[PDB]
């Protein structure tokens, strides 16, 4: 999911 | 008797003494003392400083950087299109009738500068909820095959814009109405009336319900499931150190953004309720003068929180800033 996080700047 | 009523305005002082004038034709000085009205004026004039050049760069810097100009973006400038309703249909208003001592555009200016303030309020509010909505379907991934494109993100920047204008057009049509609040300076929605000629317990009650209510349950569920989709995955995953690293940075900002949204509107929701319920009583206009100090403030700290703490925003705000090499 760090990618999807990255998508929606929250990581 | 606590209140002065008029054809369209309530001024929270007695006329006993004869001295209280219409919010329209003089100033409103018997309220407040007129030092307090220039620190009304001295906090909004903080609010532009402080409030137009961050979100003016906001949306400088997506012009400039092809790589924040993807769909879950668009929601982002949508709050800052938003604070900057309130900066120059609000802010700057309030400062100049501020410095008069009432608001000197009468019940059409009331009109505007409370459906522009309602309106820019109000899409940053939904703003909130409809990106609550997007990382949860983006990253819980609770829709079979599912791709978050370009078509969806313009559906969500328009279902605020629905949702504002099913919220501040009402009052405009017969629906609750604006006048001016607290000392006089500013118009907004009538909640310290009983108003029957627009039936305005009906409004406040279908504004608490369902532009507060319903918009708080979405947040708390929608970041509620995203924290535990992160934290589940980490724990599966505990041999990745940066997964536990982003599982924290998850949790932290969505603890920020959840007390944020409700340092914002609960004062808000909170006084308006007492304001309503016990109602008549000698609400002073300082005492009116506190919900407005923490949600017009979100029109400085949302863009440091969503746009200032994104990391992809505050490089490319740097490189803009600093001539363009950093
Ligand atoms: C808070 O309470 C204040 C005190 O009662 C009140 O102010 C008064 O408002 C009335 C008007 O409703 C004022 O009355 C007028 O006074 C002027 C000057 O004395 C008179 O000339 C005028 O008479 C007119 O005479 C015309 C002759 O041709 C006639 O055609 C007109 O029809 C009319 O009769 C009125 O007598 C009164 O002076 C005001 N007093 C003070 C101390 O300001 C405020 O309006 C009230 N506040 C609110 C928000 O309602
Ligand atoms: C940034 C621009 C702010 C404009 C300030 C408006 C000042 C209001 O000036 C008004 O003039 C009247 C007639 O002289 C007087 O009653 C008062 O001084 C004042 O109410
Ligand atoms: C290219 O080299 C850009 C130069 C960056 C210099 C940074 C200067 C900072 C100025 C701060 C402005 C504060 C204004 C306060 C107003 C009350
Ligand atoms: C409708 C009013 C004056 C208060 C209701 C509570 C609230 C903060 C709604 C935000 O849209």
């Amino acid at each position: 999911i760090l990618e999807n996080l990255k998508d929606v700047g929250l990581f | 008797m606590n209140g002065t009523e008029g054809p369209n305005f309530y001024v929270p002082f007695s006329n006993k003494t004869g001295v209280v004038r219409s919010p329209f034709e003089a100033p409103q000085y018997y309220l407040a003392e007129p030092w307090q009205f220039s620190m009304l004026a001295a906090y909004m004039f903080l609010l532009i400083m402080l409030g137009f050049p961050i979100n003016f760069l906001t949306l400088y810097v997506t012009v400039q950087h092809k790589k924040l100009r993807t769909p879950l973006n668009y929601i982002l400038l949508n709050l800052a299109v938003a604070d900057l309703f309130m900066v120059f249909g609000g802010f700057t208003t309030t400062l100049y009738t501020s410095l008069h001592g009432y608001f000197v555009f009468g019940p059409t200016g009331c009109n505007l500068e409370g459906f522009f303030a309602t309106l820019g309020g109000e899409i940053a509010l939904w703003s909130l909820v409809v990106l609550a909505i997007e990382r949860y379907v983006v990253v819980c991934k609770p829709m079979s095959n599912f791709r978050f494109g370009e078509n969806h993100a313009i559906m969500g920047v328009a279902f605020t814009w629905v949702m504002a204008l099913a919220c501040a057009a009402p009052p405009l049509v017969g629906w609750s109405r604006y006048i001016p609040e607290g000392m006089q300076c500013s118009c907004g929605i009538d909640y310290y009336t009983p108003h029957e000629e627009t039936n305005n317990e009906s409004f406040v009650i279908y504004m608490f319900v369902v532009h507060f209510i319903i918009p708080l349950i979405v947040i708390f569920f929608c970041y509620g499931q995203l924290v535990f989709t992160v934290k589940e995955a980490a724990a599966q995953q505990q041999e990745s150190a940066t997964t536990q690293k982003a599982e924290k940075e998850v949790t932290r900002m969505v603890i920020i953004m959840v007390i944020a949204f409700l340092i914002c509107w609960l004062p808000y929701a909170g006084v308006a309720f007492y304001i309503f319920t016990h109602q008549g009583s000698d609400f002073g206009p300082i005492f009116m003068t506190i919900p407005a100090f923490f949600a017009k403030t979100s029109a400085v700290y949302n863009p440091v929180i969503y746009i200032m703490m994104n990391k992809q925003f505050r490089n490319c705000m740097v490189t803009t800033l600093c001539c363009g090499k950093n």
